[PDB]
């Protein structure tokens, strides 16, 4: 749920989405 | 004399006749640069230009500027490549690639490309009247040219990671079209090693070092193997020789068969296949696409040379 | 098509005639002679300038090489003959322009017209001064044949009682000088010595000329007081297809020095003269002389038709000398301090601008120079001192701000907003206030500077007090982008709308704006349109992807079922676009797109060849080592149109993806020997082709390839 | 089966300028009746010669273009892949000047009637900006273009809002009062419902249909 | 070995701070050129040059060997490293703006 715990995961091969609800059509940044 | 002949080691005592006995004009030891840089000691080199650096005309050290900066680049030490790099006139082709080389090192790549076209019109003036007589006259310009197109996929080489895979085979390819000189391959290899080391590729050296053994200098030869493996077998004798890189290790064994040692290689051949078998055995994970079937290979040559040396010495 | 044109010629023979020889030379390009011919033949002999202009427009574009030459050649001697008025000097440039196309009978036109000129050197010696400096600039290695004889008439035809022959003669003399000099020097000191000792004018141009050319130290400061990124940059993944005088100096000097101080309200040529010559010697010659050309222009200053003259060569001194006009720069500011208050002026700001290259005497300077008037060299000349002396940049930022919020209160506001979108300045109100103009403003020039502008004050681009602003800007950016009758106010707002603005054009409100862009009229506009969506799309796909799929699927219909060699040519040049901007996205795509474009090449107009060879160059890159089972049946199209060419087309183009599509696949060595003459026509090209371009990229072609040893060459033969 | 035939056979014997051509354009109306909503397999095949009738035409009053421009309408949504190159020589024809009113008069008429069956929504500036360049140029086009442009703007939902300020300029200079344009411009300034602004044509269509 | 040197002055240090008399600050703006601009400087205090291509672009202005340097394109780099200052400079735009101390022939 937070950018810095997102980060954790990605480094044991673990993807997550990173956009909140409030926009149904995220951009990549 | 001996430099129109491309003979140089006998060139360099010609020369050190001329001024071990005595000092002399600032054009006796610049006729040994000319043959240190072809013969491919950087470190002697480095060492006469950097001393004779200070105390020399500042038009007699514009010639002495280009040699100075090949040793510089050999040796790796690019601290002081930049200082001589700067001295070489810029309205020439080597005054271009010597520079476009330097903005590699130092990640300059929108630099670098000014360089390479600006040598690309420098270079074409001396190939259009060489090209005029015959193709083999204009063979020296065009060795020229090719290493120019090397420089641009060194960039490509840096900036894209999923190319370095193809990169590093077209390399080994187009150089089995050019001539067998040590020369002009020490050149080419030097070009291709700002990106890739020596140890990323042995299936290039090898090569290389067969040449320089095969139809040049033994010790040249010889120092390309040492690097390779990491060691010097010829410090310790007794110790046995490297196991790892089976296929490095089995060109240095020649090459003592060659020179001096027809039988400290055969004691060492003996060593060498007898621990293959332990190898080759005992090995649950299975590569026999590859893996086996290259250890195979290098089985039968090994066996081969056991007979043949074996017959020499008995 | 012949009527047209006809009424055409007409009306330009009788800013009308520049638009007509355009729209011409337009039309003659894309696509009959006979009555091309007539109607030029009834306008030269009827009307000289359209004539002239017809000829002019079509030289160069029809590509006559030795027809059109004779034709002209007859034409050009009708109107040498005669000195017509300033509409003939077209002609005379015309016929240079005709002679510098490089035909095989040039070289003996221009010994012919070097001849003819010889004997004419005043209907006849003015005349022959600016045909010897057109052909001498358009052919320089022709006006070199005969040049001995070109001095000594000009040193006769210099002596001529007349004002504006002398002129040319001098602007003749010094391109003679200029290119003898690049590649006599006592021959024209003796002549100007002789005429030294009417002649004043004369005398005084060709000194000046040999100063210049002897000199060219203050000729830079001249050039520079008439005009007014990064090395560390990583290059883009899919690169799209692209003496004597010095001896004879104190003499010279004490001479003129002499006839300026004797002939000082005696003779306006002479004047002018004097003034142009004076800053040439106090460059060359650097205290009585100083201070005596300093009085001397003081006094011309005050003078009429000469205040001009006099402030650019005391500019001139100044920057020669530092010290010489270290307390006479009082007298300038002083005699510029009440003028810029009366208010021409445009030399008045050019003499400041020259003296400037101490700090204090700019600081109360600056605002007589606000209330002279908004002009390009005032404010050229006001950013050139804030550059190079920074000495007050606060100042200089404060009078053009409040000059600037001032004007855009209430043609002449146009160059206001170019000023401020010309350099960087100390914002927000303003763009706020300029998404105003457009709206209202009905002149299209103003609105095409203010998309510009905008655009480009939009610098400050993580607080929720700047992100609405430039959101609303932008909002206004893109309406007008598409909302706008004319193409040329479309066209500029989408250009300004770089890569730069990517994080902010992926919102969904501003994607819907660009799709309308897409399909329009104009195809200028869709071919800048689908570049910008298509590196948006990597942004967002959730909105790009689903109508590109149906654009590309359009793109390649009408490849196929339009049998339009327009269309064709039109949809191909798009398809390099969208690969060359979004590779990630087209490289699933490479077999519904390679086939189509190969079937092109096979086809049973030059303009579709070489759109297709340029994007089959950017598809070779995006699909490395994919690329691998086309290259065998590609490389007999591509040879074909260099080894044998019947056409001397475009081969830079062919020559360039040859070379791009051997580095990518791997293709190096193997080609020489399939093709045993691939090696030899690259070398030819070298000596046959003369452009830089094409003979750069020969020699990479050769590179790429390999440098294979000259004994296999003899084995392939 | 047999149409493949037919179609190769009639692209050699029709040469753009010659006695037949009315008989090639009124065998086309009878086949896409026939067909019936499968025509489109074999519309592309005969649209490159169909593409320079519009162009390279020399009949008095251009009388070939106005008999073809009437078969084009019975396609109706048979053609959806094929509208982006079929649609410019259709705008084309009633901005040129010196093209004869009766023709100008059926390109403005035959886009309005293929409205009621196709989706114009994407091509919106292709069509928009060629017609507010007619309204101020020829004064008797004012009727008739009216009725194209207005059968255009129902299909946009609110995205016409923007264009608002170039047609009003046109229409305060020519003083141009057309009923239906009225009517729809004032449902989008000041709203009327949510479910009907930006509504997909295709579906209201259906929904009148059924 | 390795390294040259040049200058004959050892040290600068807190003699070019002070308002000394024999030499004359000056500031040098260098353009760039298609192959570079041709100058190096190599000293670790006051960042010296150490050597000047004699037909680059900075020997037609000026910018001899024995010169010193304070600050680069308006940032003071007085006390830096020499490498730092070679960072500095490729970093930034291809015009350079440089001050030279240009010591008066003492
Ligand atoms: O010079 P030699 O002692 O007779 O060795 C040769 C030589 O090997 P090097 O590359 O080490 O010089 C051959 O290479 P070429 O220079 O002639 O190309 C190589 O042949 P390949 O290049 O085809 O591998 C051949 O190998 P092989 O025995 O498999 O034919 C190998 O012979 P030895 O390994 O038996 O010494």
């Amino acid at each position: 749920k937070t950018k810095q715990g997102c980060d954790i995961l990605k480094c044991h091969n673990w993807d997550a989405v990173r956009h909140s609800r409030k926009h149904l059509w995220p951009v990549v940044p | 004399w001996y430099e129109k002949l491309h003979e140089w080691e006998d060139a360099l005592v010609a020369y050190d006749k001329k001024m071990d006995t005595n000092k002399d004009d600032p054009e006796l030891m610049l006729g040994r640069m000319r043959c240190l840089e072809a013969l491919g000691e950087w470190g002697q080199l480095h060492q006469q230009c950097c001393e004779k650096w200070t105390l020399v005309n500042d038009e007699t050290q514009a010639k002495m500027a280009r040699m100075a900066a090949a040793a510089a680049w050999g040796l790796g030490q690019w601290d002081s490549m930049e200082e001589y790099t700067c001295m070489i006139p810029r309205d020439t082709h080597d005054g271009a690639f010597y520079r476009a080389v330097l903005a590699l090192h130092q990640d300059l790549f929108s630099l670098a490309q000014q360089c390479i076209d600006k040598a690309r019109d420098l270079l074409d003036a001396e190939l259009t009247a060489m090209a005029g007589e015959s193709y083999s006259r204009a063979y020296g310009a065009m060795v020229s040219c090719h290493m120019l197109s090397e420089l641009e996929e060194v960039i490509q080489y840096k900036l894209v990671p999923e190319r370095r895979e193809i990169i590093r085979q077209i390399w080994w390819e187009r150089l089995q079209g050019c001539q067998r000189i040590v020369e002009d391959w020490q050149k080419i290899l030097m070009v291709r090693s700002l990106v890739v080391s020596p140890h990323e590729d042995m299936r290039t050296w090898l090569k290389y070092a067969s040449l320089c053994g095969k139809s040049g200098r033994l010790a040249l030869a010889h120092k390309t193997l040492v690097l390779l493996l990491g060691v010097d077998p010829s410090r310790q004798l007794d110790h046995p020789l490297p196991t790892v890189h089976p296929q490095v290790t089995y060109a240095y064994m020649k090459n003592m068969w060659k020179s001096a040692r027809k039988i400290d290689a055969f004691q060492h051949m003996q060593h060498f296949v007898q621990t293959m078998q332990q190898q080759a055995q005992h090995a649950i994970a299975t590569e026999d696409q590859q893996h086996k079937q290259e250890l195979h290979k290098l089985m039968a040559r090994c066996f081969l040379k056991l007979g043949e040396w074996q017959l020499n010495l008995q | 098509s012949n009527v047209s044109v006809l009424q055409q010629f007409a009306s330009g023979l009788k800013r009308a005639k520049a638009a007509k020889e355009l729209q011409h030379y337009v039309t003659m390009e894309l696509r009959s002679t006979r009555f091309y011919d007539q109607l030029n033949h009834h306008i030269f002999e009827l009307e000289r300038k359209g004539g002239i202009l017809a000829i002019a427009s079509l030289i160069g574009v029809e590509g006559g090489n030795a027809t059109r030459i004779g034709r002209f050649a007859n034409y050009l001697r009708n109107l040498l003959p005669s000195n017509d008025p300033v509409v003939m000097e077209m002609a005379s440039k015309a016929i240079g322009r005709l002679a510098m196309a490089g035909d095989t009978f040039t070289a003996e036109y221009v010994e012919f017209e070097v001849k003819r000129a010889l004997e004419w050197l005043e209907g006849r010696r003015h005349a022959a001064v600016l045909v010897l400096r057109e052909l001498a600039i358009s052919v320089p290695t022709f006006f070199f044949q005969q040049v001995q004889p070109f001095f000594d008439n000009i040193f006769v035809a210099v002596w001529d009682p007349k004002q504006a022959i002398r002129e040319g003669a001098v602007a003749a003399l010094r391109a003679c000088l200029i290119l003898t000099t690049q590649r006599w020097y006592r021959h024209t000191f003796e002549e100007a010595e002789k005429g030294f000792d009417d002649r004043i004018h004369g005398a005084l141009l060709i000194l000046n000329e040999l100063v210049r050319i002897s000199s060219m130290e203050g000729e830079r400061l001249r050039e520079e007081m008439e005009e007014i990124m990064g090395f560390g940059t990583k290059p883009r993944h899919i690169t799209p297809f692209t003496l004597v005088e010095s001896r004879c100096c104190r003499d010279l000097m004490e001479e003129k020095f002499d006839q300026v101080c004797q002939w000082v309200l005696k003779c306006s040529l002479i004047q002018m003269t004097i003034l142009n010559l004076l800053p040439r010697l106090a460059a060359f010659r650097p205290t009585q002389y100083l201070q005596d050309t300093m009085n001397h222009v003081l006094s011309c200053v005050k003078k009429e038709k000469e205040r001009t003259a006099a402030f650019q060569a005391l500019g001139l001194l100044s920057v020669a000398v530092r010290s010489e006009f270290k307390v006479y720069l009082p007298r300038v500011l002083d005699i510029i301090r009440a003028a810029l208050p009366p208010k021409v002026d445009a030399t008045v700001f050019t003499c400041i601008s020259m003296l400037a290259r101490i700090q204090q005497d700019i600081k109360e300077l600056l605002e007589p120079m606000l209330a002279v008037g908004l002009s390009p060299a005032l404010t050229a000349v006001l950013y050139d001192l804030s550059r190079q002396i920074p000495q007050l940049k606060k100042d200089i930022q404060d009078g053009l701000l409040k000059m600037l919020s001032l004007v855009l209160m209430h043609g002449s506001i146009t160059l206001a907003l170019r000023t401020l979108g010309s350099f960087e300045f100390e914002l927000t109100q303003f763009v706020r206030h300029c998404a105003d103009h457009f709206l209202n403003s009905e002149h299209k020039e103003i609105r095409m500077e203010a998309a510009r502008t905008c655009s480009r004050l939009l610098t400050p681009s993580v607080s929720q007090t700047a992100v609405q602003v430039v959101a609303d800007v932008l909002s206004k950016l893109l309406v007008v982008g598409i909302t706008d009758p004319d193409p040329d106010i479309r066209y500029c707002v989408l250009a300004s709308l770089d890569e730069r603005f990517d994080a902010h054009l992926a919102q969904a409100e501003n994607l819907q704006a660009l799709f309308v862009a897409l399909n329009d009229q104009v195809f200028e506009i869709r071919e800048l349109a689908i570049c910008t969506v298509g590196r948006l799309s990597s942004m967002n796909p959730a909105f790009v992807m689903p109508f590109l799929r149906k654009m590309l699927i359009q793109i390649l219909t009408e490849l196929e079922h339009s049998g339009i060699g327009r269309i064709k040519e039109q949809s191909a040049r798009m398809l390099g676009h969208l690969v060359s901007n979004a590779p990630r996205l087209i490289r699933p795509y490479m077999e519904p797109i390679l086939k189509a474009l190969i079937l092109k090449l096979k086809d049973p107009n030059p303009g579709v060849i070489n759109n297709v060879l340029a994007t089959i160059g950017e598809l070779a890159q995006v699909s490395g080592l994919e690329m691998r089972k086309w290259v065998d049946e590609l490389f007999i199209i591509i040879m074909d149109m260099l080894q044998d060419s019947s056409l001397l087309a475009k081969r830079q183009v062919a020559l360039w993806t040859l070379g791009q599509l051997v580095a990518s696949t791997g293709y190096v060595v193997e080609p020489y020997r399939k093709y045993p003459t691939l090696l030899e026509v690259l070398l030819n090209f070298l000596k046959t082709e003369q452009n830089q371009g094409t003979r750069r990229e020969a020699i990479r072609v050769l590179g790429l390839l390999g440098a294979l040893d000259p004994y296999k060459h003899k084995v392939n033969i | 089966p047999y149409m493949d035939e037919i179609v190769t056979l009639m692209r050699e014997f029709w040469v753009m300028n010659t006695s037949i051509q009315s008989t090639i354009i009124l065998l086309i109306e009878q086949i896409v009746v026939a067909l019936g909503g499968e025509f489109k397999l074999y519309l592309p095949q005969l649209i490159p010669h169909m593409l320079r009738v519009f162009m390279h035409d020399n009949s008095p009053g251009r009388i070939v273009s106005i008999k073809l421009l009437a078969a084009i309408q019975l396609f109706g949504a048979n053609l959806d892949d094929y509208l982006h190159l079929l649609l410019p020589p259709i705008v084309k024809l009633f901005d040129a000047p010196e093209a004869p009113l009766p023709s100008r008069k059926a390109a403005l008429e035959t886009v309005d009637r293929l409205t009621e069956s196709l989706d114009f929504t994407d091509y919106a500036s292709r069509i928009i900006h060629p017609i507010v360049r007619t309204l101020d140029q020829s004064p008797e086009l004012r009727s008739t273009a009216m009725d194209t442009l207005s059968s255009l703007v129902f299909q946009l939902g609110k995205k016409y809002q923007i264009f608002i300020p170039m047609v009003n300029k046109v229409l305060v200079r020519h003083r141009i009062n057309h009923q239906r344009y009225d009517v729809l411009i004032c449902r989008i300034v000041k709203g009327y419902t949510l479910a009907d602004e930006e509504e997909d044509p295709l579906i209201y269509q259906h929904r009148m249909l059924r | 070995c390795n390294p040259k040197s040049v200058l004959k002055r050892p040290v600068t240090s807190e003699e070019l701070l002070t308002p000394g008399a024999p030499y004359a600050r000056k500031t040098f703006t260098i353009v760039g050129d298609a192959v570079g601009w041709g100058f190096v400087v190599r000293g670790s205090k006051p960042c010296h040059i150490q050597a000047v291509d004699p037909s680059g672009p900075a020997a037609a202005a000026g910018m001899k060997v024995c010169q010193f340097v304070v600050s680069v394109n308006g940032l003071n780099v007085l006390h830096v490293d020499y490498r730092t200052v070679n960072n500095l400079i490729l970093t930034g735009p291809r015009t350079i703006v440089m001050e030279v101390m240009e010591e008066l022939e003492c």
